[PDB]
């Protein structure tokens, strides 16, 4: 007769490096309203949220993790956003027999099961860009690839995965270059070694520095193809930076024809998911809940992953259901949830939701190409099913893609 | 007699390898506590050190810290943190509970970042503290050109990175910078090829034997060469594939080892009224069957830093403790400012901090036939070097030339 309250311990980055909590806290709040109103999901239970602002800071998050664990009520799951907060909470979690579900962590290191035994994420690993990269090399028949990176853990781990994935396809990494903050030397070294197909892994500020150096060394044109990350701001190369020698037109020349990969966070199809909402309905409903405009709201693109994380949890809790008897000293309930979370298969607002053996989300990637100082959607790739959605919109100098070597 | 509770954090279990550090330092901590109590230095109060086992594990260490806050007394500060990743986790979070931390064994350079670890202090010099000492050694012998040999592991690359800033604006050139992961031979041949004579090595005990074997094969030993490497390796580390033991020892001859000084060599009375030598005898008696630890003097001086900090804090409150919960930002700031005033002569030498970092003593050793022999010491406070007159030796008529 009485619905028992079951609690989620969440952490939302309202500020810091990735202030994703701005759109992810309301998206979670919407998902809890939708799950609790559905009598076919958890009829005997009411899913409740207890949350804190991590400020995208592990030190700050350490204070709140204590607050979540050392105060009543007992929480059945932990929900962090930032990769640094997730590395802290997902490693600690085993001591309290807690499942950890992240809605925003892209760090490849979080795919380690020995270290993060109860970890799941509706956000894919930064390594999800690699199967799409290998497939694009296979499509355009390239077996020799160059790689330039900014010295960060995420980019190092992404390249380490790229290595083992190219070997599987009969492709080899010719030259590997790196920089901490200044990229003149690896760019100079790329012209030196006559590198043609180049995968560049760096943040937006460093991308600008890379591309100004790319200009000077004339590392752009018919001979050159750049593989970059698709989540920079629109017209990132057009953005004014005092540390930049180059001009907007100069940068526009250097960037032309480069390929980007990005995770699909919102289903491009007009279909209805488990919530019975469409992609556009979710976006409309979420905009109404926001104090500021979507463009001024951190983590607006990631918001569907936060929404679907609640559904993944609700569906897992539904597959199990003795939820009130959960204790930090006992594994029994945890183990059943893990099994239910492992076997997740449903349609969310972000698309089909499935986790690999590491607890990492499997999703579509959107392939784009910079055609005339603007990105054009050249395709989509599904890693699990080896399905490449190809649109005849890719454009190259002369009429076709260049080769990896001398020819 | 009200308590002044201190949160002791360290590995203590026999099942954990670094449990030997935590156990090896406890007789030293027991001796400092015992004295401070007898003398009633903290009258009316008494020092209440509570021990919690981190087990040298991130998850267990965090729960040990959390459990101490929940079930333990209202601690005024943190004493300890031994393992680098555990200490980093606790040290970053400190301000959340207004807890000042003093470590005696965590030497990771990372902890010097006061933007990330503002409430963290340490009585032990960090791994980077050898770099100003090496600079003085290079200046002393007129070595203006050096080569570097580093292992591609964070512990060593942190040290090499700091060297760049220490040698900048100084009359010293790094002619060749070489890195290795598993085999040093390629890098050792590149060093030989570039005619490098003075080598600053940063690598582990296992790689050192490989380095010296490559040095024997490349003839990068004798009168024309000086290897300056870590001084923290275990004794007889070389004894423990292509080279013969005699060939390894020939190439090892004359290497300079650099590390922090475990205890002061000065036969002067410290804050406790005992000389470092007297303290060492008292420690050796108290330890019994427990294996000694090189961090014992730092743990001993650490207890004195706490007692002296609490004294200064008590004075500051009297110039205007029980009510302190991890809520009192003011008391945390009082304790913070009091620890920054630390200036006394302890068993490890003069105990002074420079932005939470210890300004201490760096030991120089030289491999002479069968073992490492102390050849000198660097005083970081004075920025001075003292070479022991008739100990340090060279195979030639003069010390080697840098080119
Ligand atoms: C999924 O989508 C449809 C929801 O469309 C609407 O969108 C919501 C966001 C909200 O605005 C809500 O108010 C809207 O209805 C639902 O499909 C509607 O389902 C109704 C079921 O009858 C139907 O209505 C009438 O249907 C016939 C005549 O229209 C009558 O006999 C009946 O009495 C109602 O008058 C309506 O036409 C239909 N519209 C569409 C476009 O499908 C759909 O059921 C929902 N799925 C669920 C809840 O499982
Ligand atoms: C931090 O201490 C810094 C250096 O202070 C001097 O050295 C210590 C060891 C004592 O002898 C002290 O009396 C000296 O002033 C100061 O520069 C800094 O301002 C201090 N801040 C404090 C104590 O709040
Ligand atoms: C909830 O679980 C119950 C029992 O397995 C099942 O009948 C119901 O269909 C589930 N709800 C959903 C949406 O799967
Ligand atoms: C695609 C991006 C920007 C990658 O970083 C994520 C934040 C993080 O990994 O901490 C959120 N989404």
């Amino acid at each position: 007769s009485e619905r028992r309250a079951v609690y989620i311990g969440a952490l939302f980055p309202m500020s810091g490096g990735w202030p994703g909590g701005q759109a992810c806290q309301p998206a979670v709040e919407m998902a809890l309203e939708d799950v609790n109103s559905r009598r076919d999901i958890l009829p005997d239970y009411e899913l409740k949220l207890i949350h804190h602002d991590s400020k995208c800071d592990p030190g700050q998050a350490t204070k709140y993790l204590y607050e979540l664990l050392y105060n009543d009520p007992i929480k059945i799951i932990l929900m962090p956003g930032c990769s640094s907060v997730s590395t802290l909470v997902a490693e600690a979690a085993r001591m309290w027999n807690l499942i950890v579900l992240s809605y925003g962590s892209s760090s490849p290191a979080l795919s380690n099961r020995q270290r993060f035994p109860t970890f799941f994420r509706t956000h894919p690993s930064a390594t999800l860009h690699n199967p799409t990269r290998v497939k694009l090399f296979e499509k355009w028949g390239w077996k020799k690839i160059a790689t330039i990176q900014q010295t960060t853990e995420v980019f190092t781990s992404t390249l380490d995965d790229l290595e083992e994935r190219v070997k599987e396809a009969g492709i080899e990494i010719t030259f590997r270059q790196s920089f901490f903050s200044d990229p003149a030397v690896p760019v100079k070294n790329l012209k030196r070694q006559d590198a043609r197909i180049i995968v560049g892994l760096f943040y937006e500020t460093e991308a600008r520095k890379v591309f100004c150096e790319v200009y000077k060394e004339r590392l752009f044109g018919k001979k050159y193809v750049w593989f970059l990350i698709g989540w920079y701001a629109d017209n990132w190369f057009k953005i004014y930076d005092p540390s930049i020698n180059c001009t907007v037109d100069e940068m526009t020349e250097a960037v032309e024809g480069h390929i980007t990969t990005e995770i699909v966070m919102l289903n491009p199809a007009n279909t209805r998911s488990i919530s019975n909402m469409t992609s556009q309905e979710f976006v409309e409903k979420l905009t109404k809940r926001l104090k500021r405009h979507p463009e001024e709201t951190g983590g607006f693109q990631e918001a569907p992953l936060a929404y679907d994380a609640i559904w993944a949890l609700a569906l897992a809790l539904n597959k199990t259901s003795r939820l009130e008897d959960f204790n930090y000293n006992n594994q029994t309930i945890t183990d059943q949830i893990y099994r239910a979370m492992n076997s997740s298969s449903f349609e969310g607002v972000s698309g089909h939701v499935v986790f690999d053996a590491s607890g990492s989300r499997m999703a579509w990637t959107l392939i784009e190409q910079l055609q005339g100082g603007s990105y054009k959607k050249i395709g989509y790739y599904d890693s699990t099913k080896d399905d490449l959605s190809w649109s005849k919109t890719d454009k190259w100098i002369g009429g076709s893609p260049p080769a990896d070597d001398y020819k | 007699s009200p308590p002044l509770s201190i949160m002791g954090l360290m590995p203590l279990t026999k099942e954990v390898a670094k449990g030997s550090i935590g156990r090896g330092v406890l007789p030293a901590v027991e001796l400092a506590i015992e004295q401070i109590r007898n003398e009633s230095l903290l009258r009316p109060y008494f020092l209440d050190l509570r021990l919690y086992d981190t087990e040298c594990d991130n998850a267990k260490g965090l729960k040990a810290f959390y459990d101490a806050i929940k079930y333990g007394p209202n601690h005024l500060m943190v004493f300890g943190g031994v393992c680098p990743s555990v200490t980093s986790i606790i040290a970053e979070s400190l301000q959340g509970w207004n807890l000042v931390q003093l470590s005696f064994a965590a030497t990771t350079p990372v902890l010097a970042d006061k933007k990330k670890y503002p409430y963290f202090f340490r009585t032990v010099p960090s791994d980077n503290a050898v770099n100003p000492a090496i600079l003085k050694l290079l200046k002393h012998y007129q070595w203006k050109r050096v080569g570097t040999l580093t292992q591609d592991v964070q512990r060593f690359s942190e040290v090499r990175n700091d060297l760049t800033g220490v040698l900048y604006g100084e009359d010293i050139e790094i002619s060749d910078t070489e890195s290795f992961s598993n085999d040093p031979c390629t890098s050792v041949k590149k060093l030989k090829g570039n005619d490098v004579r003075i080598i600053l090595g940063q690598f582990d005990q296992n790689m050192a034997a490989k380095v010296f074997c490559c040095a024997y094969e490349e003839n990068m030993y004798g009168s024309k060469y000086q290897w300056i490497i870590p001084g923290w390796y275990e004794p007889s580390w070389w004894e423990q594939s292509r080279c013969l033991r005699k060939n390894l020892l020939a190439a090892m001859e004359g290497y300079i080892g650099v590390d922090f000084e475990p205890l002061s060599s000065k036969q002067i009375k410290t804050i406790s009224g005992k000389t470092p030598q007297q303290y060492e005898r008292e420690y050796n008696n108290k330890r019994s069957g427990v294996g000694p630890s090189k961090f014992h003097g730092y743990a001993y001086d650490g207890i004195w830093v706490i007692a002296k900090t609490l004294q200064r804090a008590m004075e500051t409150l009297h110039a205007s403790i029980q009510d302190f919960n991890y809520t009192d930002h003011t008391l945390g700031r009082i304790i913070l400012n009091a620890m920054n005033e630390t200036n006394f002569f302890g068993v490890t030498g003069q105990v002074v901090f420079r932005n939470g970092e210890r300004m201490g003593t760096i030991k120089f050793t030289q491999f002479q036939d069968s073992r490492e022999v102390k050849v000198g010491e660097y005083n970081a406070v004075a920025d001075t070097l003292e070479i022991i007159n008739d100990t340090i030796r060279f195979q030639g008529s003069e010390p080697p030339k840098d080119d």
